[PDB]
This record gives structure tokens, C-alpha cells and sequence, in this order.
């Protein structure tokens, strides 16, 4: 996350930290949220061959009594997901075994009505990302609010969609989801809307997120059937 | 294990810049796309890169 702000520790409690281990050397590391008790939602990118899923947590270096660690069982990635594109950035992670409600871990469902968000809302999205461009991931839980913009302000991405993705971020400020953010949450009106796809290696926003009105049918697929 | 045939500087926070003879392991080249994910052996760092700007080692000279 750049630019934005410290979380208040385990106020998005639905906060996924996701290790992906690849093979012998270092991991991958993304976000996602729990959307029910054994599912994370997050980015198709993320995918791997194991993935270890941290919930509760805000500083990710510091072991806490809030911490609960659960092996991914089963991956849902979407069956059109396209790395040229990156149309359909999106996977479903169904957890070893459902975690445990407790201040610091709860979930996020989706409302009943899902409706398609239009440019000009401010919404707020959080995740463990590199703060900067030459800068670590950041040791605690991020977040910061930026606006959806009209889908011309994204045309210079490769094919982008504005009923499949949302354009997030005011190209005039620094402020903007980075590298290590993928996969975490843009909540309009505290309702998960996006999740962090890509954007620029510059980190000039806007960037790109899953438009998740787009894929209520899937999710809810999944999940009325796992 | 993959070779860099070329330079490539990334536009996409999602992947890899890399220089020519840099070398890859491949992690994932099973969805559709001009695009595999892949670490350097060289940084240690994963991402995607051009699938047609590497090629196996043993298949240069
Ligand atoms: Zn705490």
C-alpha cells in the first residue's frame, strides 16, 4: 500500500495474509480476505503450489495469540483467467478447515444484492505491499482510500474492461494498492467491490482490480457447491 | 530451467524486468497467455515474463 495509512490492529478482521510456496527458494507472498469460515477470495495471480493463509493478524513479523494458520486444500481459480490480460483475476481458496470466529478473525460475506459500482465512489482497500516502489513490504496492515475512475483513465492497460474491472485510483496523487497488495479487498461502503489485480511497475495509479460485481455469479457458484 | 534471449524492463507491477542470459525456473505456464510466471535465479524474485523472450537452456547453443 502507498501512501496510506496504519490499520487500527484487527479492524478488517477478514484480512487474509496468503504465503505461496512455489518451490526451493523464496515465496510469493499476496492478500485475500475470508468471505465465509473455510474460503479466502483473492487474485488469480496468487495461485501455487501450496499456500499457507495467516488470519488475524497485523503485524505479519510478530507471532500473536491471534493468529490462526490454515493450509489452502483446494484452489478455485476462474477458468478464463488470461495472463496477457489478466481478465478474471480472481480464485477462491477453500481452507484445511474452517477457522474459528474470535475478535481478531471473522468473515466478510457478500450482501444479497450485488449492483454494478460506478466511477466517482471513494473506496478503501488493504494489504501488507510494498509501501513504495524501491521499499519492503510493509511489517503491518495497510490501507488507504482511493477513487474509482471513469474507465478512459485506464486505457493505457492492455484490454481493459470496465464491466470486468474497476480503474481505482486518482492519477494525481501517489496514493495507490502495489506489489504485495494483490488479492486484498476494495470495500465501497464497507461492501468488497474489487480485489487488488495489477497496475503499473511505476506505481503511477490509477491501477487495476477485479470488478467483483461482475463475478457474484461464480463466487456464489463455488460456494453453494464447496 | 530457462535462458533471457533479450533485455525486458516490466510494465506491469505483476512481473519481471530482466536482463539478456538471465536465468529462470518456470513456476506456471498453464493459463492462456503470452505470459509464464517465473523466479530468477538470478534475484530470487517471481513474476511473470514473456514466454517468447526466454527459451530452455539446452536449446541455445
Ligand atoms: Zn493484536
Amino acid at each position: 500500500i502507498i501512501g496510506g495509512t496504519e490499520c487500527k490492529p484487527h479492524s478488517r478482521p477478514y484480512m487474509a495474509y496468503l504465503e505461496i510456496v512455489t518451490s526451493n527458494g523464496p515465496s510469493k507472498f499476496c492478500g485475500g480476505f475470508l468471505i465465509r469460515r473455510n474460503f479466502v477470495l483473492t487474485a488469480a495471480h496468487c495461485a501455487g503450489r501450496s499456500i499457507t493463509v495467516t488470519l488475524g493478524a497485523h503485524n505479519i513479523t510478530e507471532e500473536e495469540d491471534t493468529w490462526q494458520k490454515l493450509e489452502v486444500i483446494k484452489q478455485f481459480r476462474h477458468p478464463k483467467y488470461n495472463t496477457s490480460t489478466l481478465h478474471h483475476d480472481i480464485m477462491l481458496l477453500k481452507l484445511k478447515e474452517k477457522a474459528s470466529l474470535t475478535l481478531a478473525v471473522g468473515t466478510l460475506p457478500f450482501p444479497s444484492q450485488f449492483n454494478f459500482v460506478p466511477p466517482g465512489r471513494m473506496c478503501r482497500v488493504a494489504g501488507w505491499g510494498r509501501t513504495g516502489v524501491l521499499k519492503p513490504g510493509s511489517d503491518t496492515l495497510q490501507e488507504v482510500k482511493l477513487r474509482l475512475m471513469d474507465p478512459q483513465a485506464c486505457s493505457h492497460f492492455r484490454d481493459f474492461d470496465h464491466n470486468l474491472q474497476l480503474c481505482v485510483g486518482n492519477p494525481r496523487k501517489t496514493k495507490s494498492a502495489f506489489k504485495g497488495d494483490s488479492g486484498g479487498p476494495l470495500l465501497c461502503a464497507g461492501v468488497a467491490q474489487g480485489i487488488v489485480s495489477y497496475g503499473r511497475s511505476d506505481a503511477k495509479p490509477p491501477a487495476v482490480f477485479t470488478r467483483i460485481s461482475h463475478y457474484r455469479p461464480w463466487i456464489n457458484q463455488i460456494l453453494q457447491a464447496n | 530451467l530457462f535462458v533471457a534471449l533479450y533485455d525486458y524492463q516490466a510494465d506491469r507491477w505483476t512481473d519481471l524486468s530482466f536482463h539478456k542470459g538471465e536465468k529462470f525456473q518456470i513456476l506456471d505456464a498453464s493459463p492462456p497467455g503470452d505470459w509464464w510466471e517465473a523466479r530468477s535465479l538470478t534475484t530470487g524474485e517471481t513474476g511473470y515474463i514473456p514466454s517468447n523472450y526466454v527459451a530452455p537452456v539446452d536449446s541455445i547453443q
